[PDB]
RNA sequence: AAAAUCCUGGCCAUAGUAGCAGCGAUAGUCGGGUGAGAACCCCGACGGCCUAAUGGAUAAGGGUUCCUCAGCACUGCUGAU
RNA sequence: CGAGAACCGACACAGGUGUCCAUGGCGGCGAAAGCCAAGGCCUGUCGGGAGCAACCAACGUUAGGGAAUUCGGCAAGUUAGUCCCGUACCUUCGGAAGAAGGGAUGCCUGCUCCGGAACGGAGCAGGUCGCAGUGACUCGGAAGCUCGGACUGUCUAGUAAC
RNA sequence: UGCAUGAAUGGAUUAACCAGAGCUUCACUGUCCCAACGUUGGGCCCGGUGAACUGUACAUUCCAGUGCGGAGUCUGGAGAC
RNA sequence: CAUAUCGACCGAGUGGCUUGCUACCUCGAUGUCGGUUCCCUCCAUCCUGCCCGUGCAGAAGCGGGCAAGGGUGAGGUUGUUCGCCUAUUAAAGGAGGUCGUGAGCUGGGUUUAGACCGUCGUGAGACAGGUCGGCUGCUAUCUACUGGGUGUGUGGUGUCUGACAAGAACGACCGUAUAGUACGAGAGGAACUACGGUUGGUGGCCACUGGUGUACCGGUUGUUCGAGAGAGCACGUGCCGGGUAGCCACGCCACACGGGGUAAGAGCUGAACGCAUCUAAGCUCGAAACCCACUUGGAAAAGAGACACCGCCGAGGUCCCGCGUACAAGACGCGGUCGAUAGACUCGGGGUGUGCGCGUCGAGGUAACGAGACGUUAAGCCCACGAGCACUAACAGACCAA
């Protein structure tokens, strides 16, 4: 259970699964990489992003 | 039976949500949801996994005017889990089914929730996707 | 009508004291006691857990996520001081007390080490003057010719570590039932000169009430006191106001209706808490797991809430209420009235979320 | 005269209560001077307000309100040198 | 003095009361906004304290829904400047019309055209940053049906502006 | 088929105009579902300043009854430091 | 076939929701209709519980009994009450409280002064006709209630007791298994029980989704500070884009059973009356209702409580200081160097979205100049959270107390 934007880890019993559209969209690690992907943002671009570096 | 998930009521009554799908439907707008209570200042409630009463605002077909039912597939609102902590995700939802719960719709555009499914099954059924 | 909030609690007051004070105690048979019937620290917030359906008669045993919720750190907890109560007509009243000579070096506030000379203040319990026995005798004494009436013990939640937490320890004294009297008076008194924690009274799955003062602001509108209708239209700039509150021969109401007035705190308990964990801070693990030391199990990352990161003895308690919040202190129990039976000894408890609050 | 929503005066409760906030102008603060006494009288610094006007010159109207010195019982929505 | 204390309004009254300064700077169409000089002021003259609760006056932001509210969309919101394109029924041929609708908009480097010239105006090419370029401010929401009175104008000083 | 329209007591109709009356649509939005949080001035406490309304008397009332038939004050109870 | 059900004539009542009467009360004035909001009640029960009857096969009903615990809405026209209509629903019952409710709101209607139309009138003007416009005062003395204090009556710290008080803390529905079974020619089509879920209500909470977020970061128009850089103003954010914490709901969690006693009813044993009889004594069961259970309050319950320990020359407490898990004042809670309570700094964790400057490129332009692109730069700027850390400030000291 690994969050697919930002990257590491995702905890236990949080992070949630949102739904887009059609089917797609993964987890988050929570709201934080969230709103930064709904922006449109790449995370392999900003600061410590596990897909970062 | 029981969702075995936990659901915040996303949308209320005059609320104005997407079917996804019946024939010429549109956008319906709630009404009342199955039995329920109410209190002061009730906003009524409704959310994935309730049924629920309502009209066809947009349309074409002259399935728009009204009537109903229909179910609450999707919800913008949280959810819960059982397993990890869920999620909200599309729009809302809704599509409209018979007394017998059935579709009164061939496809249903859009995905629809895993825990709904177990409420009514035709629903998902003709899903398209899940989860 | 029906008529807004509930009677229930009243009248609605402030609290006296942000500690709770249990009316009732679970009675039992087959019982040590405990002495620390309950036993609680207090709050830190919290996340969510995976956790494998117990036994139901249900098809669901599998994964499933509750609310894990809000871990509370405790323990350890001592208790320092029996006391008996002896003799009626009229209600209880303390008899003589025990002792204990170990003094957590930080109960001096609101405790001992109050100045030698008298203060205007009244002293809290400080003892230097010490009379093991005598209490003890005084209590078998009265027990086999007068009465006694059920024993307890006095109890102090250590801030060994938590965030933010002093010496002071603010702790009330909590009841031991065990089987016949003299039995249990025993068992408070070896439970006396010794320290314990949750693991003793205590279990996962078992169900307990809990207990504490709500947070919340003070006097607010009837609105959002027991809630109230607002409006209409006139009087809409104004604040919500109830229409007149009775009308008649008494000039003033009673009312037992809508009035303004302090909300926010409170003392109230829960009923039938499940608790589906129980834990600690120091690493354990089945298998090989994180080293260096780690940390506890469930905190999260970034700490949660103000008062972060928990290292130390937990508790989970499901379905958190916690009938009161953030880093005050909840105070445990059994679980009196009791509806569905206890489930295991321990919970599957598969997944914990971990995330910083914010995110 | 006990009386007329009676006339005139005096006085109690109301109350140490309401007002001294609301306005597109939210305005002061730190040192110092004087003084029996200084949050608001004066000096400096810092911070602000007004720009068809809170600036300049005037009509009407007021009538000495102008200037100086000495004052504080009165007046000044608190105090006042 | 000539006025949020020297005038009228019982008052050191948020009211009322004529003339000239309309050429101070940036801004921009501007005697507009906003900001700032010169000049004036801290006298629209009571202060001190509590994260300062309820409740009230002004006001900001609120997910999803979007007039379900209500006698009635009252209140608030929406649109907004400028240029280009384009613009229906009807009509007294004037109008309707800014109908509607669509596109553009900053900064930087180097230029062309109009003019005697402006610290005037209109364009061109290339480079370039932001979620957003009339970036604040200033700044219309639009369309249709019906009734009445043709229009601008007048009126119950102080509940009626039709 | 007008209870009871009608021609300068003007009839009909009408482009433009309108803080005029009614209705519909798109757009919008805390009007609403259903309320929350925050901002400023009050409110609360403190120093100073300081009124007015109102007042037959008594008065801690409540449930009933009674009475000129709509009583804190009569009657019976209840409650009440 | 009166009495499953419907039920006239006539007769006897109960209620005090409609209407009328009283012309009894008020004309030195008891503010209108409708609506709204907020509380209580009535039955004579609409649903739910337990029952009886049936013209009760079943299913679905119809009628009756006990029973008030809980539940019993949203919209379109109209000022409307009423009522008509639509889709939901278990059902979308009715009525009283000065036709409850204007020192609470609204002001659409009635019913002021303006005006039009119709009708009537010679006319002023009228109408139990229609229409457009047309105002909502007061600083609470007493009493009442909601909450908070100070005292009096019957040393202090901590922990409890429980007289009593409040609750609907739960109500209801759908689906599956039962079962395509029982019952039925067939069509059709149950139940006990066990499960899943929804709805309405209640309490709490924010990991998740969502809102806000005039903290913050960025983009950008106008203008002023000469440009650049960096900034002010545009109501109290110019506008647009994103959004941490917190607070929130549209988000999430939790809210039984069971036992006891009864009603209607079903029965047992059983006489009066040798039989029969559920009743007269006695007894077994039996409702969503009653009591308990459960949650909340509660030593001012005047029989004013109990227990343990500390203490009466010092136990404790107030003030003080630094802060909040608390808060309108007051109160409450924590810490005070035997210290991590607050700030600073550093780091962690977060928000924006890559800074100034310089270098290269850049449509072009003799050139000057040049919007913009890339690199340096996960930059720069920022944070209401956490940790480390005694650096700074919790000093100093006062007072009360048997």
């Amino acid at each position: 259970e690994i969050d697919s934007f930002s990257g590491a880890k995702i905890y236990p019993g949080r992070g949630t699964l949102f739904v887009r559209g059609d089917s797609k969209i993964f987890r988050f690690q929570n709201s934080k990489s969230a709103s930064l992907f709904k922006q449109r943002k790449n995370p392999r671009r900003i600061a410590w992003t596990v897909l970062f570096r | 039976q029981g969702t075995k998930f936990r659901i915040s009521l996303g949308l209320p009554v005059g609320a104005i949500m997407n079917c996804a799908d019946n024939s010429g439907a549109r956008n319906l707008y709630i009404i009342a949801v199955k039995g329920s209570g109410s209190r002061l200042n009730r906003l009524p409630a409704a959310s994935l996994g309730d049924m629920v009463m309502a009209t066809v605002k947009k349309g074409k077909p002259e399935l728009r005017k009204k009537v109903m039912p229909a179910i609450v597939v999707r919800q913008a609102k949280s959810w819960r889990r059982r397993d990890g902590v869920f999620l909200y995700f599309e729009d809302n939802a809704g599509v409209i089914a018979n007394p017998k719960g059935e579709m009164k719709g061939s496809a249903i555009t859009g995905p629809v929730g895993k825990e709904c499914a177990d409420l009514w099954p035709r629903v998902a059924s003709n899903s398209g996707v899940v989860v | 009508a029906p008529r807004h909030g509930h009677l229930g609690f009243l009248p609605r007051k402030r609290a006296a004291s942000i500690r709770a004070r249990v009316k009732a105690f679970p009675k039992d048979d087959r019982s040590k006691p405990v002495a620390l019937t309950s036993f609680l620290g207090y709050k830190a917030g919290m996340t969510t857990i995976v956790r494998d359906l117990d036994r139901p008669g249900s098809k669901f045993h599998k994964r499933e996520v509750v609310e894990a919720v809000t871990v509370v750190d405790t323990p350890p907890v001592v208790v320092v001081g029996v006391v008996g109560y002896v003799e009626t007509p009229r209600g209880l009243r303390s008899l003589t007390t025990v002792w204990a000579e170990h003094l957590s070096d930080e109960v001096k506030r609101r405790f001992y080490k109050n100045w030698y000379k008298s203060k205007k203040k009244a002293f809290t319990k400080y003892s230097a003057k010490y009379a093991q026995d005598g209490a003890g005798i005084e209590r078998e004494l009265a027990r086999i010719k007068k009465y006694a009436s059920v024993v307890r013990v006095l109890v102090h939640t250590q801030i060994r570590k938590t965030p933010l937490a002093q010496k002071k320890a603010h702790l009330a004294e909590i009841q031991l039932n065990g089987g016949s009297i003299s039995e249990k008076v025993d068992w408070a008194r070896e439970h006396f000169e010794k320290t314990v924690a949750v693991d003793s009274v205590f279990e996962q799955n078992e169900m307990i009430d809990a207990i504490a003062v709500t947070k919340g602001h003070g006097f607010e509108g009837v609105t959002h006191r027991w809630g109230t209708k607002k409006l209409p239209r006139k009087t809409h700039r104004g604040l919500r106001k109830v229409a007149c509150i009775g009308a008649w021969h008494p000039a003033h109401v009673m009312w037992s209706v809508a009035r303004a007035g302090q909300r926010g705190y409170h003392s109230r308990t829960s009923i039938n808490h499940k608790i589906y964990r129980v834990g600690k801070g120091d690493d354990e693990a089945n298998g090989a797991t994180s080293f260096d030391r780690t940390k506890k199990t469930i905190t999260p990352m970034g700490g949660f809430v103000h008062y972060g990161e928990i290292k130390n003895d937990f508790i989970m308690v499901k379905g958190c209420i916690p009938g009161n919040r953030k880093r005050i202190v909840t105070l445990r129990k059994s679980l009196y009235t009791n509806t569905s039976r206890k489930a295991l000894e321990e919970v599957s408890l598969k997944w914990i979320d971990t995330a910083s609050k914010f995110g």
